[PDB]
RNA sequence: UUAGCUAGUUGGUAAGGUAACGGCUUACCAAGGCAACGAUGCAUAGCCGACCUGAGAGGGUGAUCGGCCACACUGGAACUGAGACACGGUCCAGACUCCUACGGGAGGCAGCAGUAGGGAAUCUUCCGCAAUGGGCGAAAGCCUGACGGAGCAACGCCGCGUGAGUGAUGAAGGUCUUCGGAUCGUAAAACUCUGUUAUUAGGGAAGAACAUAUGUGUAAGUAACUGUGCACAUCUUGACGGUACCUAAUCAGAAAGCCACGGCUAACUACGUGCCAGCAGCCGCGGUAAUACGUAGGUGGCAAGCGUUAUCCGGAAUUAUUGGGCGUAAAGCGCGCGUAGGCGGUUUUUUAAGUCUGAUGUGAAAGCCCACGGCUCAACCGUGGAGGGUCAUUGGAAACUGGAAAACUUGAGUGCAGAAGAGGAAAGUGGAAUUCCAUGUGUAGCGGUGAAAUGCGCAGAGAUAUGGAGGAACACCAGUGGCGAAGGCGACUUUCUGGUCUGUAACUGACGCUGAUGUGCGAAAGCGUGGGGAUCAAACAGGAUUAGAUACCCUGGUAGUCCACGCCGUAAACGAUGAGUGCUAAGUGUUAGGGGGUUUCCCGCCCCUUAGUGCUGCAGCUAACGCAUUAAGCACUCCGCCUGGGGAGUA
RNA sequence: GCCGUCGAAGGUGGGACAAAUGAUUGGGGUGAAGUCGUAACAAGGUAGCCGUAUCGGAAGGUGCGGCUGGAUCACCUCCUU
């Protein structure tokens, strides 16, 4: 029994990012190829590579480093978790490090960076921080 | 701890509890309960004028007094200044405060509200201990 | 440390009653209803818009002001009236007070004052309806301790001046001085302007004042502006108050102090004093040279206010949702089975409850904030705006949470082959050791202390040799080695009985995890019931040491240690580490397995995979020590718990 | 005007709860350099601690089970260049 997939899935990326590993694996799930998606638009993904195999997943991520091996971000972690879920208006949508950051929110026309969710007046329930 | 153990108990606190045990006054008469009536100062008749010393390290004699109050209770309070112009039967006026000479005493009377009239020996300290600006 | 409450209660029938529905009340029938999502009780408390604080979430309060509720010496009741079961109405009962011819009768300041009493402490026994608003009147007009206004408190906020400029001689004088001087200090004196405010004389007697009735003239209605119902004009109204304010004249002359000066915290010198007196919010000063006591000078803060006290918030992240922790510091209960609850694998369709989004109504006003305007400014007031709902209705979206329906297997469970294990119960078996007894041999000793002593021994000990009885745990094996959810399990054989892992993967298709309350198990000791007691061993006896030893020491020695059934129900019950799930460098072993290659045959060898079982260690983490796939790392869900020590696990 | 139901107040009775009081009494906090003995802190001079039982003026002791949070010595076995 697993409580929370996206808990799994940052703790893969934040344990990727510990030892520094360009490829991880993990179960896939729509939602998880949707952010993962947005993870790459954002520039923190090298590259996207879905697969299928009995059953689900396993999505395959390939990670990304600077030239002198620096990791992008400095944190990340989720808001929206299992007994205390979370929402966001459209205004009071939060800017996580402005520009600098991102947060990653489910709308109910699909999930989509902070500022699209702001620019639309389209609010949602957020799921993770990412800076 | 989890936040659905933390929705069924109110997050209690650890409330305080009060510096001057006789802030409170019982009902004074018509009645024998004691009011919660709150003061920043009571009013007494002191039984007895007596003198005590602290324990170490300091050493004086440190001048006391047992004083009954309007709420019909048993207080002492160190008489400040120089000079005490009270005894046996005196009333006084009695403002609040510790002192670290020895415990059973945590106030201190106020100088020159009551019969206990201010000491005209300061001229620093003078809005203390009624002393009154001398000319 | 408030667990059961309720009998008109709950439901019905019928009627009555109430403006109305209603056990609201009656009679009959029924036994339900309320309660862990906290009933009932107890204790306290009027509630709210808001106020204070805080960055924010929050915390505390219910003073003015407005809304709602409850009450009018205490208890009961009802008439009037639309509206009362009535605050300055009535009757009764009750307490109090008072008059009387003693027969009986009069009142209820939690209304304004004002008065007593209580307290630390909270004020005129004010003028008046000029305005607003009330009750009545046809109106004029009446009435109104509402209210307008005046007054007292530095109670609060704000503002306000207590002169300015020139002026050194560093005057005098005070303080200190290393005796030169320095400090106060342009400070003072003095010169020149000034009058904040004050004092006088005048004005204005300012606004707030709008008006009602009264005459001219006009529209609706009546045959008839004859008269009536409608808008203008002009006439006419100030307690505040002769106010506010303004003009002109005069004087720096009436108008300034409080706290602190060791650090926190900005501000030092002399003297007195010498653990005395005293200071003290904390750390702490002082027993003869106190920058901390007191005083003087000087200085800093602040100001018509200043300090103390009490109270509240912040600081306090010191209730941690934002924003805490539980190895050692307080905090994981002993553990197990599991209800309620909380949480939830993968995919599709669908609902649109949550969620998101728009509109509508509403969140009184005053208040906070913003913007502006007006009182000379500010305070204040007004205006308008924004803001404010866990709000209702309704139009849309469907990723996510949720509801329904349909699919999958990876979680959990089962299935087939296996593996091992001190896993639990009942019985019996073997031998040694021990104890007692008996016998033969046999003597002067045996026994014990660091030294001894006690004790045993001529009735022949010990011991030796033999055989016999007793009760009690099983030598090597034994290992950081395993089983068991902990507490535990080491003698063997059988009977019955619970668990674990691997492989398999055919199978059920989320059935799962945590889990309050509840239940059971639970070390040794302790207890109830009956036996047995060979050893060992609390209490106890002797001796010895010891100043003394009822302790350790030596020799005995009962209960007990044993069994059988119940009783209790704690522990440093530990890994001082809650359970479940997923991820993150290594090497080295151990226990029960599996796949593959090397060998004629692996049983000899190696690699790989499991799960526990260890160690060294990287990243990271920690007060550090240490943790490191057997996390105290990286996260999630759930449960337990802590908010200083002593009191005290005490009452 | 009488009678009937309801009816407060009042009296009677029994309980429940709260607060003061009370001879004495038990334990605790504190105070003079009080006395007795020194168990604990090191191998604390008999290792300590935890529970229970029992003894003792007392700190404490003892017995039984448990832990290291025990040291002089020494881990079966294992780790380390």
């Amino acid at each position: 029994t697993m409580t929370d997939p996206i808990a799994d899935m940052l703790t893969r990326v934040r344990n990727a990012n510990m030892v520094r590993h360009e490829k991880l694996e993990l179960p896939a799930s729509n939602i998880k190829k949707e952010i993962a998606e947005i993870l790459k638009s954002e520039g923190f993904i090298k590259n996207v590579e879905y697969v299928e195999d009995d059953k689900q997943g396993v999505l395959r991520l390939f990670l990304k480093y600077g030239q002198n091996d620096e990791r992008v971000i400095t944190g990340l972690k989720r808001i929206s978790k299992p007994g205390l879920r979370v929402y966001a208006k459209a205004s009071e949508m939060p800017k996580v490090l402005n520009g600098l950051g991102i947060a990653l929110v489910s709308t109910s026309e699909g999930v989509i960076t902070d500022k699209e969710a702001r620019k639309r007046n389209v609010g949602g329930e957020i799921i993770a921080y990412v800076w | 701890p989890t936040i659905n153990q933390l929705v069924r108990k109110p997050r209690q606190s650890k409330i305080k509890k009060s510096d001057s045990p006789a802030l409170n006054k019982g009902f004074n008469s018509k009645k024998k309960k004691f009011t919660d009536l709150n003061s920043p100062q009571k009013r007494g008749v002191c039984t007895r004028v007596g003198t005590m010393t602290p324990r170490k390290p300091n050493s004086a004699l440190r001048k006391y007094a047992r004083v009954r109050l309007s709420n019909n209770i048993e207080i002492n309070a160190y008489i400040p200044g120089i000079g005490h112009n009270l005894q046996e039967h005196s009333v006084v006026l009695v403002r609040g405060g510790r002192v670290r000479d020895l415990p059973g005493v945590r106030y201190h009377i106020v100088r020159g509200a009551l019969d206990t009239s201010g000491v005209d020996g300061r001229r620093q300290g003078r809005s203390l201990y009624g002393t009154k600006k001398p000319k």
